[PDB]
RNA sequence: AAUUUUUAAGGUAUGUAUUUUUUUU
RNA sequence: GGAGGUCAACAUCAAGAACUGUGGGCCUUUGCCUAUAGAACUUAUAACGAACAUGGUUCUUGCCUUUUACCAGAAC
């Protein structure tokens, strides 16, 4: 995996960190 | 599919709505430990369930599916489940695809993941025995229908055939006029158990016929496990259906031996 | 030391007024987190606690960012915010460490308490769990840390 | 009872049996009711009507409630609260319509106190308390020591009342 | 291994304990057995609670507790320590405050016992007691100058906590 | 039993009699500044006593102080209905709630409890047992004199 | 007695007091030794309450 | 007629536990914990 | 001189000492020795 | 008072004369072993709050034991007075006989 | 030349049945 | 690397005035003699604690209808 992939990927979770819901 | 598959089941009831604990004033003082009304005499605790489900409407996909937990939500079966799409158990009526996965463990414990007990119970209560596989259900307390009486068993039979129909398979249904008891046998074990919890303490007729609005009040109807059918008619048939199944179960058992070699 | 304004306590340093309303908006929420709704379900009862653990997490990041990111508050005031317990020192000390930046709680890294192994799955990257799930293609099963309600402390997610 | 002491408990349960405490209370209330009912003309009383008493009021020692209530043909010039036997009375302080009487029994001891101090202490206690329900802020509290055959009353008196309740 | 124990938010405990106030649900069946099982240790919790009492020059002490996550019991986990001479000075100093205030005011009222009626359930901290600012403790005037050495740190809860030289 | 303390006193002169009032300012200051202000603003004067609800309460002075708007709700558990004649505040705009003898606990947490009646003049209120009207309002002990007439 | 007549010397009979250190210690020590009583008693009472008394 | 008293084994085969139910008697609290050997 | 500041809760004594054999029957085995009351009350015109 | 000085001396002497000499290996303490598990968790809090908390705890404990035993006619008030509410038949009487563990415990909470 | 305060138990039995929706000939 | 922690584990803390290790010598390593190295904490109007509780067993007592709860001295 790659840093760019992760950084882009996370914002997907609804509410920042870490209580933000995946899906 | 068109009913169950796509939808995530709507919450049957709001958290606020669900009945409170502490059944009201059966006794002089509440007992914190055993939650009961201690000192005084009870006058039949039993009441008609204020809740029931809509087999097609409430059923849907949930978080149990993604987990793929085998066991079914019983508070769904009572139509009382407040979690809905956040519930961790399956919401729907059992099918043969889900039964097949349960089919390993359905002997020791029911569809809801409640362990069976060896001896049954005096009055044939909640869960059965893991000694006998009983597909036969007994209905009683037809007064749950209330005073309104029906002209013949046709009204009764058809109504019972209608209501239990949605809850799964049916091998046969027999109402008895002399004794107000209707014996229902689903094809499958797992289905018989799901109907017991769903249909207990319930009322009858149509949604809006006669005394339906005051229907909530009554005694409520029993749904209990049933004794062996004593007549030699079915007693031959139960034994004949036994043997023919036994012969089927010799072949598979010599086949995995035929596999074994 | 005490949260209360007991006469022993020292009056706040200079820059405290600017952040005072921002902290109180956490405070009046906490007062409402503990009021004891009556909830029957055992799945709900812990979901109430998950509000406190979050409001406690969220109040410390606020104090953490000001000083250790934006450098927007004096070191006197910060040292005074730790006495008064507006911020959890031992939590923040993990935030300064490498790997732990987004951590829930000090309970989630407890090696001891958990039965086998350690460290809530709450500390395991989503990127991974998807993959061990991928072997089964089951889209995992994990949602919330039983201590917290966390989903992915691990600082990549 | 301040100890255990069973023999004393048994004698004292003989002396009061078949609800004698309640019957003494109802008995004093009734005779006071007749005596007030005979003075309707002289004292300017509209009506003397004894109330419906909770069955346990007689022996409930924390709170009380009026027994007999009064009402005036016109109006009444009442005094400060004072003892039954005191003399100087200035009737110009207060003015009311309803009066009430409490009959409070008590069974005293060697350490007990004289009845007057008990009657006044309970009077101030109850009338300033929020538990007791009295019709109007003027009344007479009639105490009796059952054991010592002693009585007093600490009320708000109007002209014509003391020379009765004494007699 | 062995990471030390994780301090928590008091809010967590509070919510636990006032949640378990009302229990009639079936979910409490294993939290009631914990209440009974905890009754064995209660006389120790009374100990630790009652040996950590404030002392008069304190308005409030904040003490560590150790609680059962089911809210079955709450132990005070500190032990008090005092410098012997400093402690004697504090008690002696209040002593003089007591005599001066006894000779001072004419009527000295004394608290009614018990303070609260039998039927009133014990009032919660976070509602009743928490909001109010505390009343002043006994202290003593202590002199402007003579006592300049001790007067700063005398009445502190733990008189000297941070001094590298004065205390461990 | 345990009431924080009475910090405000406003005497009501009515037809049926003179009703004294003691108030808790500190525990619910918002309700105070609606109550006392309308006595300084006079919008309560000549109020008919309106709706008795047997065993519940009696009501009067319906009009609303600010912008016909609500009041920030506040409560204290020390202040409960154990008594008759606790001044109270309904959810509806600027409405007094005067607790009758039956002093129920269920209307609690439907209202913001406010003040008492002095133990002497409670009897005059019990005369309700031709509605009363409010002639004149005197304030004996003010508490917060800032923002009041200012 | 000892604390009073050293305390109340030259002033009064009144209730003013509040030197509670000796009594507090006395009670703390009484506690120190009744912990094993109540643990054994209450232990027995509850282990009998859940598990029933011995048959033998 | 006491006849046959009571056998221990039936009381020794009961399913309480190895110990009793776990009641803690006052005379089984540890005492004289050390032995004494002869020369 | 009972102390000035104390509230002592009344604890009701609900046990009557009525002798249950002499209350029902009207004969008590123990006699004049009986530790209890012997007082003999009866109900309230129940029968028709 | 002179009697008081004598009494205090008597106690002093009887301590000085017979000592106790503690238990090495006692080093295992209740709380130190108690905090090891998952179940106990640690925090700070005000003293008075811990007092109030322990009062609530105790009251719930004793009510659950009483009601467990099946006695709902005995009422614990919040000052830990155990009161009968009703007249009891002998069987009620024998079951509600109640030991020194319960009562001693209750009295101890009452002091607190 | 100085004592010392109280709660339980051996007394009012004990035992049985009693509020239930009609288990297939 | 230092300063710390109302953190943890393990070892030790009432004995010829009282500890270990080592080299050599007799015994043939226990033990005895001799030379030597290192001894933190606790002790002499005796002790880990400038403090002070409870229980058990057995004696001698005190209250005395019997058990619990108790009186008060001793030994362990
Ligand atoms: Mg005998
Ligand atoms: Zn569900
Ligand atoms: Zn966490
Ligand atoms: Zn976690
Ligand atoms: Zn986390
Ligand atoms: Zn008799």
């Amino acid at each position: 995996f790659t840093k760019s992939e992760l950084k882009r990927r996370r914002k997907t979770r609804k509410g920042d960190g870490p209580w933000g819901s995946w899906s | 599919m068109t009913s169950w598959r796509d939808k995530s089941a709507k919450v049957q009831v709001k958290e606020s709505e669900l009945p409170s604990s502490i059944p009201a004033q059966t006794g002089l003082t509440f007992n914190i430990w055993y939650n009961k009304w201690s000192q005084g005499f009870a006058g039949n605790t039993r009441f008609v369930s204020p809740f029931a489900l809509q087999p097609q409407l409430h059923s849907g996909k949930t978080r149990g599916d993604n987990d793929g937990q085998l066991f079914f939500c019983l508070f769904f079966a009572k139509g009382m489940c407040c979690l809905g799409p956040k519930c961790e158990y399956l919401h729907h009526i059992p099918d043969e695809e889900d039964i097949g996965k349960l089919a390993l463990r359905t002997e020791v414990l029911d569809c809801f993941g409640r362990e069976k007990f060896a001896d049954y119970r005096e009055d044939m209560g909640g869960i059965g025995s893991f000694r006998k596989k009983n597909k036969t259900l007994y209905v009683g307390g037809i007064d749950g229908a209330l005073n309104s009486k029906h002209l013949k068993p046709a009204q009764i039979e058809s109504r019972i055939r209608f209501v239990f129909s949605r809850l799964g398979d049916i091998d046969r249904i027999r109402y008895v006029e002399s004794k107000n008891c209707g014996f229902v046998k689903f094809k499958y074990q797992a289905n018989a158990e799901f109907a017991k919890e769903a249909m207990s303490n319930q009322t009858l007729l149509l949604p809006s016929d006669k005394e339906w609005d005051d229907r909530r009040e009554g005694t409520g109807l029993l749904v209990k496990w049933a004794n062996e059918d004593p007549d030699p008619a079915a007693q031959k048939r139960l034994q004949e259906e036994l043997k023919l199944e036994s012969l089927n179960m010799m072949v598979h058992l010599i086949n995995n031996n035929t596999n074994s070699a | 030391m005490p949260r209360i304004k007991t006469r022993r306590s020292k009056p706040a340093p200079d820059g405290f007024e600017k952040i005072k309303p921002t902290l109180t908006d956490f405070e009046i929420q906490l007062r409402d987190a503990q009021k004891d709704k009556s909830s029957k379900l055992a799945a709900k009862s812990n979901e109430q606690l998950w509000e406190i653990m979050q409001l406690h997490h969220q109040r410390s990041r606020y104090i953490y960012t000001l000083y250790y990111k934006r450098k927007a508050i004096s070191k006197d005031l910060y040292d005074w915010l730790i006495k008064e317990k507006y911020a959890d020192k031992l939590l923040i000390a993990k935030w300064r460490k490498t790997g732990y930046e987004k951590l829930c709680c000090l309970r989630c890294i407890q090696k001891n308490e958990t039965n086998n192994g350690s460290t809530c799955i709450c500390r395991v990257p989503r990127a991974q769990l998807e993959e061990e799930a991928r072997k089964k293609g089951t889209q995992v099963s994990f949602h919330q840390c039983v201590h917290c309600g966390c989903r992915g402390c691990a600082s990549t997610d | 009872l301040h100890g255990k002491i069973p023999t004393l408990k048994i004698s004292l349960i003989q002396i009061f049996r078949a609800h004698l405490w309640q019957k003494i209370h109802e008995s004093i209330v009734f005779d006071i009711c007749q005596i007030l009912d005979g003075e309707l003309d002289v004292l300017q009383i509209e009506s003397v009507t004894k109330e419906t008493v909770h069955p346990r009021k007689s022996y409930k020692m924390n709170s009380s409630a009026a027994d007999i209530t009064m009402e005036s043909v016109h109006e009444w010039e009442v005094s400060k609260p004072s003892l039954l036997h005191e003399t100087n009375d200035s009737f110009k302080g207060l003015i009311t319509n309803k009066m009430w009487f409490d009959v409070q029994l008590r069974y005293g001891d060697y350490d007990s106190h004289d009845i007057s101090r008990y009657v006044r202490a309970k009077f101030l206690d109850y009338t300033t308390d929020n538990v007791s329900m009295y019709p109007s802020p003027t009344g007479v509290m009639i105490g009796i020591d059952l054991a010592y055959n002693m009585y007093d009353a600490y009320g708000n008196w109007f002209n014509g009342l003391k020379p009765l309740i004494q007699n | 291994a062995y990471t030390p124990k994780a301090e928590m938010p008091p809010e967590h405990l509070r919510k636990i304990i006032n949640t378990h106030s009302d229990m009639a649900s079936k979910m409490y069946n294993t939290d009631k057995k914990a209440f009974l099982g905890a009754l064995k240790y209660l006389p120790h919790a009374i100990l630790k609670l009652l040996e950590n009492m404030p002392h008069p020059w304190e308005q409030a002490k904040e003490v560590k507790v150790l609680y059962h996550t089911s809210g079955a019991i709450t132990f005070v986990n500190e032990t008090p320590r005092v410098i012997e001479p400093v402690y004697t000075a504090q008690w002696s100093a209040t002593w003089i405050a007591m005599r001066r205030e006894k000779r001072d005011r004419t009527h000295f009222k004394r608290m009614r016992f018990p303070p609260f009626d039998d039927d009133e359930p014990p009032l919660s901290y976070e509602q009743h007691i928490e909001n109010i600012e505390p009343l002043d403790p006994i202290n003593l005037p202590l002199d402007s100058q003579d006592d300049e050495y001790v007067k700063d740190w005398l009445y502190d809860s733990r008189p000297l906590e941070e001094d590298s030289k004065k205390v461990n | 039993n345990i009431e924080p303390q009475t910090t405000a006193k406003c005497i009501l002169y009515t037809t049926k009699g003179n009703i004294a009032i003691e108030l808790w300012a500190k525990e619910c200051p918002e309700t105070c500044k609606r109550f006392l202000s309308m006595l300084s603003d006079g919008t309560f004067t000549n109020g008919e006593f309106k709706e008795l609800k047997p065993t519940q309460w009696l009501m009067f002075n319906a009009n609303s102080t600010g912008e016909y708007r609500t009041v920030a709700e506040e409560k204290n558990p020390r202040i409960r209905f154990n008594r008759d004649g606790l001044l109270g505040w309904d959810r509806r705009r600027n409405t007094w709630f005067i607790t009758v003898l039956a002093d129920s606990k269920h209307v609690l947490n439907d209202c913001n409890v406010f003040g008492k009646i002095v133990g002497k003049s409670i009897y005059i209120f019990r005369e309700i047992l031709y509605p009363a009207v409010l002639k004149d309002v005197e304030i004996t002990i003010p508490f917060f004199e800032d923002i009041f007439g200012s | 007695h000892i604390i009073y007549y050293k305390f109340n010397k030259n002033l009064g009979k009144g209730p003013g007091c509040g030197f509670w250190q000796p009594a507090w210690r006395v009670w703390l020590n009484f506690l120190r030794g009744t912990i094993p009583l109540l643990e054994r008693y209450i232990g027995n009472l509850i282990t009998r309450q859940f598990e029933g008394r011995s048959n033998e | 007629t006491s006849h046959r008293p009571q056998l221990e084994a039936r009381s020794g085969a009961k399913a309480a536990a190895y110990t009793p139910t776990g009641i803690e008697h006052a005379r089984l609290l540890p005492g004289h914990t050390t032995l004494k050997y002869r020369k | 001189n009972q102390p000035t500041n104390i509230r002592t809760t009344v604890l009701m004594d609900f046990q009557p000492d009525v002798c249950k054999d002499y209350k029902q029957t009207g004969y008590c085995g123990y006699g004049d020795s009986c530790k209890f009351l012997h007082s003999r009350d009866d109900f309230k015109t129940g029968w028709k | 008072v002179k009697v008081s000085y004598q009494k205090l001396l008597k106690n002093y002497v009887l301590n000085e004369l017979h000592p106790t000499l503690p238990t090495n290996h006692n080093k295992t303490k209740l709380l130190k072993s108690l905090k090891n598990t998952k179940y106990f968790q640690q925090t700070t809090i005000d003293w008075v709050e811990a007092g109030l908390q322990l009062c609530r705890q105790g009251h719930n404990m004793l009510n659950l034991l009483i009601h467990r035993k099946g006695l709902t006619y005995l009422h614990l008030d919040y000052n830990f007075n155990l009161k009968p509410t009703k007249t009891l038949t002998t069987k009620e009487r024998k079951k509600s006989r109640l030991g020194n563990s319960f009562h001693l415990m209750r009295e101890l909470l009452k002091m607190m």
